[PDB]
């Protein structure tokens, strides 16, 4: 009272089940009005439509817009991991495997997710398992989810497999593929495929520049698997993991990856061979 | 009446007689964090005019062969004025920005800069050329400070993505024959309500000459580009001693 | 409004007319300083040439906001952006822009 | 202080140097007090 | 719509497509002398259109080194057309004026003229340099006629007063990059209702290049300045034979 | 160029607080500026010379 | 609305024209109530009154409190300056004198003002002039006030004495003493006898430590005086200036000076001879 | 219920189980400057919690022969936390203070400190002893910073005035057998609405042992004294670059 100085979004949602119609138009001849002329410098895309540039007929368009809803674009199971437990070799003659959950190892799904900066969703995981040649044998397996901070099994018979609190699934290689629903688990409000920053404070000496881009809010822990038995199993095992996004929301679209992927954790690209987004031709005046 | 404009905030005012409108990123004005979204319980400090004002950074020179530059936010201001001081003394920070990029020439010069804001601008390396080396960008490249940095491969934005599609992000163009500045208002974007102004850069500002500068010899050849930015609705929390990084 | 002699150089005294305006020209370096002066209106210096300055010298004290308007007299084809700043008490002439 | 924000730019055919005139005055909240004699005039010698 | 203008009075019309508004000296339009203020008892003659019209005087040439010019009113017209004739045949005269100074160049020239009206423009001499000589200006200098005169010391307006403060008088500027003319409407100002058009000059018109003319060689170098003036509400009294001075 | 002085005020160029200004304008009224006795002449009548 | 967190003096004036009365009281014998006991640590002075410590009679006190109103304490003309213009010597054989206005040169008045930190007032100045032996002669004088920034006269006939704008007084040494009213002239809201600070920014090297305590808001300029004439006057002149404070307000009382004054501009005291505020005696048990 | 107390402001809280009430200097709570009294036209910054909080300065040690100490305000904080930063970046400052002086001993120690606030605490020198030398105190003595300074002649407060009368100023006593702290709330006092936090110290805090510390040998001998202060209603104006003095 005795000190006076101490006293939004202009756009929203519409439902568009079908493509816009075309209204019939005729010739327009005059000064002042000029819809064909634009100013791309503004940052806006052109507002001109067919009826302003030509004479149109009427078209009652019933083409649906439903299949391009992000939900239908993403809710299709895709491969996010291939885990192997061979019986001979340097791989894992141990009968168990601990896999750090990182889904950025396969391009098809990755490129689709990276179209957005942030995504929030639930997921359906399907586990397709078989011998490396595709054959199936009566082998009992156990898949266990080990959240960050939970003891990771150190052997085929580590106490951790008691799985008294962690969720585990027991299934036979002969049963259909196991399948479960997973909720949204980040401590953040959304998973983020791009984090322009460092996870901790400190000097960022070239020794720990591998910290750059690592967002802890996306680190979901470990996925462990073993043949259920005190004795070694005679079978090599191939586990393919598929993920299906559901109940999804996405924010901030970005340019799509146009260089092959090199690493799971960063956007590094092969500098000696930078691919052009479009194929080439000889002359700009010839097809 | 759309080409003329004035921006006044704090003890600072910008004028322009050759604008091309103003962009409001994703259609949203910056705003202080609301109680429903907040999580940190301490009452924040909202300095107002001492930090929500225009700061002008170092100027760059546009040459017929420039590749393009970029700056990270809030990195650019972590060590400038009262804003920087608040960013250092607090763990938590949050704000929006008004970005005003300036560049004037003459009716006889030509060229076009694309001015864009790219949220979570994560950079990549050329992987030792062959692609067998998993190298990473050094602090100085990811957080260049107020001087900004230079793009080595603008075509892929030093991140394996096409410049051709950057217009999918909030942007404007400075086309010398049309305007002499770009203005973009950016709201806070993040997966958390507040964050560290030191460890995380919310977005990057890119200024790339897509249509190269040109002019007949005899015409002024020093054509600078100047960046002036203003935090909006700056809020801070988690007070303690000052930390630079 | 009356004219401020910002260009009050010792070398001007014999060609006083040159004191009524100061120059700007194509820079080779960025962020260059073009001119500087005190805002003190009753003090010896640029303000003495203004009717405001002369009149307030007939009074011991003053209070209020001042206003300086700059008119560019280059050719129509010339363009440019300048940053004009008022630095309240405390800091000497700012070293850089 | 007056600084170059960008640069004075001109095309071929126009002067590379130009001038600025500065005009100054008081705003509406301006007032003066305690009338006194000015230092700016002196009778150095007799006026005939 | 403020840059374009037309002035029509009598059988004369002026046009301009690069104006900068019009000044009405001290906020008052000229008007005939009212009966309360008048003192002379004879019915005056108010010729109207034969004298309240535009007269164009001799043109001057603006050079990179010009000092500036001035004209006295009503001296300039005492010998032109019907106005001059009336001024000669009558003891008493009174009128206002519309002053229109013209000067156009090109978008590549530069310079700025200050166009001002100074009531009772009394001139002084340089006093023999040393100041020991009480010299005075000759008729030709105090009343230069329609050709006007040249200032020898514009900085002090040949009268011991600062050009820097002349803007305290009704004025406009002709800044080549902005406009090509100045227009000032002046009302009668004097301590008496009517006066001699021969013995007393009510005011002086000064045209001084404060920002010198400049241009690259090759551009037109003849940049003239033309003065066109129109008496307004001219009234005369005290008829007798014609007197030139 | 118009001949007018700038119409801009503090509130248009910066963010201002409210200030209830009571500074008087009376001492600059021409009457108070001039109504102060000043010397206009010195006359002398000596006895020798 | 969507952000909740974004949403005086317990004592005043009374008129006391007379000293408080004394109400009759009797004996009080009991527990719990104990008015004689205090706690000076609080910072408050004792609230106990006569009736609480003894048996009192009734007394209708009509003693006035008016003479201790600050106005009556200060509005008494006191000497603030003695200016001399002798005819022979090194003093001022020039016939004129310029005196920097500083009233702290005489103790009586100074100690009274320094009882407060800030004072605001108007003043009546009286100018008592005579020859040094007290005799009076038909001499015409001119006293002129030269505010800060006004040209100071440099001679008995400097143009400055034209006094076209500065206020001047012309009076004879034989007329009564000249007297005028002066308004409150500081650019501050009050004159301050103590300014714990420096007048300007910068490093405060020992070379300019004389800046300490100098408040420009108290510097009122120069007071000039001359014998009115082109020729030198044969008389030595003694001018005593008296000041009478009127329309006064005062803030923040402080301890009274208890060491002799040494300089007009600071509180420096003679360290080798620090006087005790009270006289002394031999024993604490004897008068 | 007058001996116990808690002070919470900003992200800081003080507790005491042996208080002796709280003093409000001259009966007035600090408050922001009102529009009627203000003169500077720029909207000030009122940081709130980042500057109106408790800061604890360096501790002093009380000995059987200590003379006494003093600190100047706002000098003590010109270089501490966000408050100092704001004081440096702005020409104008204004605020009040909550002063809390701490000192605890045992039921077997004794002594009494007088804790007082003296507005405009101007210091004097001993004038070269004889009094013929017009010496002055050096910066380090007039503005001792956060470490404070020592009185050389407490009896006259190093300023020619009697300590015996200091109780005429807002104060409290820390009498070891009674309490272990003093609390004084101080409102802004000055002849101007805002001022420089660097050139002018509004008041001084004096802590003088009037009744000397004493105790039987064997009892703890390290009896510190700690000063914790909190700006209240801190306001700043006249933003520019940072200045330390
Ligand atoms: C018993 C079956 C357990 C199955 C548990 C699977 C949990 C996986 C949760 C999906 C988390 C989304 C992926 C998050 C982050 C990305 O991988 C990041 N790029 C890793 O840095
Ligand atoms: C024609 C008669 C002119 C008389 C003018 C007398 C003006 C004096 C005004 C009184 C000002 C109060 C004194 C102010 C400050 C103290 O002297 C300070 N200690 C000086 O540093
Ligand atoms: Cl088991
Ligand atoms: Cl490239
Ligand atoms: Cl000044
Ligand atoms: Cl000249
Ligand atoms: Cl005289
Ligand atoms: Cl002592
Ligand atoms: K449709
Ligand atoms: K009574
Ligand atoms: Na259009
Ligand atoms: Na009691």
């Amino acid at each position: 009272d005795p000190i006076a100085d101490m006293i939004r979004s202009l756009t929203a949602l519409q439902v568009l089940p079908t493509a816009a119609n075309t209204e019939a138009s005729s010739h327009r001849l005059g000064t002042g009005v000029v819809p064909a002329l634009q100013a791309a410098e503004t940052g806006a895309s052109s507002n001109a439509s067919d009826k302003n540039l030509i004479e149109t007929r009427c078209v009652l368009n019933h083409h649906s817009t439903q299949e391009t809803a992000i939900g239908n674009f993403f809710s299709r199971a895709g491969l996010v991991s291939i885990i192997t437990m061979p019986t001979t070799g340097t791989q894992n003659t141990d009968g168990y495997v601990n896999w750090d959950i990182d889904l950025m190892g396969y391009a098809q799904l990755r490129r689709k997710c990276e179209l957005f900066t942030y995504m929030r969703f639930d997921a359906e995981f399907t586990f397709v398992v078989a011998k490396p040649n595709g054959e199936l044998v009566p082998q009992l397996l156990q898949y266990m989810y080990v959240p960050p901070g939970a003891p990771k099994p150190t052997s085929r018979d580590s106490f951790a497999w008691q799985t008294a609190t962690n969720p585990s699934v027991f299934v036979k290689m002969t049963d259909p593929p196991a399948q479960v629903s997973v909720p949204f688990m980040s401590p953040a409000s959304a998973y983020q495929w791009f984090y322009d920053g460092y996870p901790t404070f400190g000097e960022h000496l070239q020794a720990n520049d591998l910290d750059y881009g690592q967002c802890p809010n996306n680190m979901m822990g470990t996925f462990s698997i073993r043949t259920v038995g005190i004795e070694k199993s005679p079978h090599s095992i191939t586990l393919r993991v598929y993920m299906r996004i559901k109940h999804v929301r996405a924010w901030i679209p970005r340019p799509l990856r146009n260089q092959p992927y090199l690493f799971k954790t960063n956007p590094n690209y092969k500098g000696n061979d930078i691919k052009c987004t479009s194929t080439s031709r000889d002359k700009i005046t010839t097809l | 009446s759309d080409r003329v404009a004035q921006l006044t905030i704090g003890n600072s005012t910008i004028t322009t007689q050759e604008a091309a409108n103003i962009v409001i990123a994703y259609g949203e004005w910056p705003e202080y964090c609301p109680d429903t979204d907040a999580t940190a319980v301490d009452k924040p400090t909202r300095p107002d005019v001492s930090v929500n004002r225009f700061f002008t950074l170092d100027t760059k020179s546009w040459a017929k062969d420039s590749k393009g530059w970029y700056w990270k936010f809030p990195d650019v201001l972590t060590e400038v004025g009262v804003f920087g001081q608040n960013a250092q003394f607090h763990y938590l920070y949050r704000s929006g920005f008004c970005v005003h990029v300036q560049c004037n020439a003459s009716k006889f010069h030509q060229g076009a800069l694309l001015v864009a804001v790219l949220p979570e601008y994560v950079l990549g390396t050329i992987a030792g050329g062959t692609g067998n080396e998993n190298s990473h960008p050094p602090y100085a490249t990811t957080q260049p400070g107020q001087v900004g940095a230079v793009l080595t491969h603008p075509y892929v934005l030093d991140a394996g993505i096409p410049l051709s599609q950057l217009t999918v992000c909030p942007h404007q163009w400075i086309n010398l024959r049309t305007n002499n500045c770009a203005t973009i208002i950016v709201p806070y974007m993040n997966t958390v309500p507040f964050d560290s102004a030191l460890n995380h850069c919310n977005f990057g500002l890119l200024v790339i000459p897509v249509v190269p500068l040109d002019f007949n010899t005899g015409a002024t050849s020093e054509i600078p580009i100047t960046v002036t930015i203003a935090p909006m609705c700056a809020e801070f929390a988690g007070l303690r001693q000052a930390v630079k990084q | 409004e009356t004219i401020l002699e910002v260009n009050n150089l010792k070398t001007n005294e014999t060609t006083p007319m040159q004191r009524l305006c100061f120059p700007v020209s194509v820079q080779s370096k960025t962020g260059e300083l073009c001119a500087a002066f005190r805002a003190d209106p009753g003090r010896d210096g640029p303000w003495q040439s203004t009717i405001l300055g002369q009149l307030c010298r007939y009074y011991t004290q003053w209070s209020g906001s001042l206003e300086v308007t700059f008119m560019f007299a280059g050719s129509f084809m010339a363009t440019g952006k300048m940053l004009i700043a008022y630095t309240p008490p405390g800091g000497n002439v700012p070293a850089d822009r | 202080t007056i600084w170059y924000q960008t640069n004075y730019v001109v095309p071929i055919g126009a002067p590379t140097t130009a001038y600025i005139v500065a005009l100054a005055a008081a705003q509406d909240n301006f007032t003066m007090k305690l009338c006194k004699d000015t230092e700016d005039i002196e009778q150095t010698a007799n006026i005939q």
